[PDB]
């Protein structure tokens, strides 16, 4: 996270760290959507142009963390993965369309003060909240500049008008993505960056005071560059797939 | 390109 | 179900340091 600040303790209790077993390293962010399902970006798990294709046994998730590096015996839970599900129409070859994956844990995680699931938006919440100029929040342990934080970082960023998102890049954007960040004329900064990938873009609903995950950190060109914006997987538009997976493979 |  | 309500914030009637920026964007952002 570029131009953010340290999270408060328990501020993002759905934040998940995707961790490589060998060598031991942070791979990505992710989010807790129930006691046994975790949401992330497909490109965190599968990206053939970089020879990336993880299997379940290659990875762990770490839930309830604050420190990037310390083992938080008190508060974090480390879980194994039962199965990875990648959207079948994830378009890694072109534009990262449908950049979304689910991971089922080998056993349910107990919720605590530090571990708690985020909501997924319904259609009307998405329609109402995902509008240009409204702000959401991104969290992660990724780079501080295009340089790693000690603890989880947070930044709030405005959703950007689709034509502005489109004109900012030559990548072929789709309706399964949105972009967020300040415009040069707004005189403020901030972005997600490498290592934040797969983590959540959330909004606090004014209708029911609950936090909803609207996006997944997906792609960008550099980090925090003027006239560039971070791109996020549009969670509501991919919710039909999430529901199909969970219905078939078991809540 | 990808977040990475 | 209980999703999206944080034990250390909403459940204790406590606000985090920047959530009001999100709420205010609903007033001023459009
Ligand atoms: C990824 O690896 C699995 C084996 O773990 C293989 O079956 C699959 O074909 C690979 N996927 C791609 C698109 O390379
Ligand atoms: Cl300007
Ligand atoms: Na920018």
């Amino acid at each position: 996270i570029v131009e953010g600040s340290d999270a408060e303790i328990g501020m993002s209790p759905w934040q998940v760290m995707l961790f490589r077993k060998s060598p031991q390293e942070l791979l990505c962010g992710a989010s807790l959507i129930s006691d046994r399902w975790v949401l992330t970006a497909a490109h965190c798990l599968l990206y053939p142009p970089w020879d990336k294709n993880f299997t379940e046994n290659d990875l762990l998730v770490r839930i309830g963390k604050h420190s990037r590096t310390r083992y938080e015996r008190n508060i974090e839970k480390i879980s194994m993965l039962e199965k990875i599900y990648i959207h079948p129409r994830y378009n890694w070859r072109e534009n990262l369309d449908r950049d979304i994956a689910l991971m089922k844990l080998k056993k349910p995680v107990a919720f605590s003060d530090y571990i708690h699931p985020v909501c997924l938006p319904d259609r009307e919440t998405a329609a109402s909240l995902l509008q240009a100029g409204y702000k959401g929040r991104v969290t992660g342990w990724g780079n501080l500049k295009e340089g790693q934080p000690s603890v989880l970082q947070v930044v709030n960023l405005p959703i950007v008008e689709r034509p502005v998102c489109k004109d900012s890049t030559r990548i072929r954007i789709t309706d399964n993505m949105f972009c967020a960040g300040y415009k040069p004329d707004e005189g403020k900064r901030g972005d997600a960056c490498e290592g934040d990938s797969g983590g959540p873009f959330v909004m606090k609903s004014p209708f029911n005071n609950r936090w909803y995950q609207m996006g997944i950190v997906s792609w960008g060109e550099g980090c925090d560059r003027d006239g560039k914006y971070g791109f996020y997987t549009h969670v509501f538009r991919l919710k039909k797939w999430i529901q199909k997976v969970i219905d078939q493979f078991g809540e | 390109x990808p977040x990475x | 179900a209980d999703c999206g309500l944080r034990p250390l914030f909403e459940k204790k009637s406590l606000e985090d340091k920047t959530e009001r920026e999100l709420l205010e964007s609903y007033i001023d952002g459009r």
